[PDB]
């Protein structure tokens, strides 16, 4: 509600100079305030709303797998208070909004107003996020968290296979369902998925001009580095 | 080394 | 205020989990509390204070940079909107205030209540923080903000040199001084500065331990490359 | 590069 009196190219303006700046909160603040002004979103856009975002909870993330850590040791020999359990908690309490934030973006208005294979492809985000959500949760709802997740790519791969080519670098990416599959313990899942995804798109490089090869090139080599960390 | 993810942070 | 209900060992185990986490806020902000508690601090909490601020200050250092250039290149043939001001404003605005949380906690009552050199030679604090409002400052208080800063780092060298040995790392550091001379248009009082504060400790290294050798020569070799860089 | 100054940023 806070950029609801700026200007919506304003903030797409803003968002980007705080990429520059790295001031990855600033960034996510005008993509959340875009994204609320009800218009529907560019690609470009998009990818300023994820990046953003992708940031600030990534940190969020790196901070909470330290504290949690140091919270293991700390119930193993070992001298004993409650200050490493607050401040992981705070923290992931923290993360946790963040998710539900982008989340609730997702959920009111972008997903039901996608209608190109392209931004409906908004699943993925929601898959990611509720993945994050799932890497911390511990309680009653952990098994919902997963499913909430794993039905999100489901829906996105559907669309993705139907509608958009093999290298297309959205698919690819999407093609993240494969790491899910170290929260779903389904490793082989995880490799098969991966390995087709990439012999599939590299039947498909014959197609692209140079600037897309480079591009498609890019994220199948993240498929063959995991794959190498796999097998 | 981590397994990676879409995207990477800055 | 915030952290005023939470214990001050609490708040300083906090601050270094904070630390190893990266989440500098944090710890600004555990150590602004404990500061709060009203005790002296101690050389190591000491430490944990200024290594929170530093880092904070710092990226709002860098991002300020980032933007104040892309502003100087957008009013020199450039296609014109006050977003880039507006933004980079807040940015200071927001920096300015760090600043003035920092100046206001060695004031109430950090230098006051410090008797001991190395505890009293916080001034080199107030001058460095006096010297980031310098960085920013264009109008009828920058003359003003220079003074209050060299009038600090003034008074921490009159100590300094009274009651501290010449390799001492305090007093090593405090000689951030020279870098002030980039401030005050004073290149040569940088350089005679540095040139002397170096080859003064570099004589009293006969008298040190293995350990604190490597200490002051760490801060020394930062003397070394200032010189070589402005010579 | 920058000149020195104490501290650093982590
Ligand atoms: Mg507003
Ligand atoms: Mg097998
Ligand atoms: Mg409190
Ligand atoms: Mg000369």
């Amino acid at each position: 509600g806070a950029m609801g009196s700026m200007e919506r190219a304003s903030l797409i303006q803003k968002a980007k100079l705080a990429e520059q700046a790295e001031r990855y909160e600033d960034m996510a603040a005008f993509m959340k305030g875009a994204v609320e002004k009800g218009e529907e979103l560019s690609c470009e856009e998009r990818n300023l709303l994820s990046v953003a975002y992708k940031n600030v909870v990534g940190g969020q993330r790196a901070a909470w797998r330290v504290l949690s850590s140091i919270e293991q040791k700390s119930n193993e020999g070992s001298e004993e208070g409650p200050e490493v359990r607050e401040y992981r908690e705070k923290v992931e309490t923290e993360l946790q909004g963040v998710c539900d934030t982008v989340l609730g973006l997702l959920d009111s208005h972008l997903i039901k107003e996608a209608g190109d294979a392209e931004s409906r492809v908004y699943l993925k985000m929601k898959g990611d996020y509720y993945r994050y959500l799932a890497e911390v949760a511990t309680g009653d709802d952990k098994k919902r968290i997963i499913d909430s997740a794993r039905s999100a790519y489901q829906e996105a791969m559907d669309i993705s296979k139907k509608e958009m080519p093999p290298t297309n670098p959205i698919r690819l990416g999407l093609a993240n369902f494969s790491v899910f599959h170290e929260i779903a313990n389904s490793p082989e899942e995880a490799i098969s998925l991966a390995k087709t995804t990439f012999d599939e798109a590299m039947a498909d490089l014959h197609t692209l001009s140079e600037d897309s090869y480079k591009d498609s090139t890019l994220i199948m080599q993240l498929l063959r580095d995991n794959l190498t960390l796999w097998t | 080394p981590r397994r990676n993810t879409l995207p990477a942070m800055d």
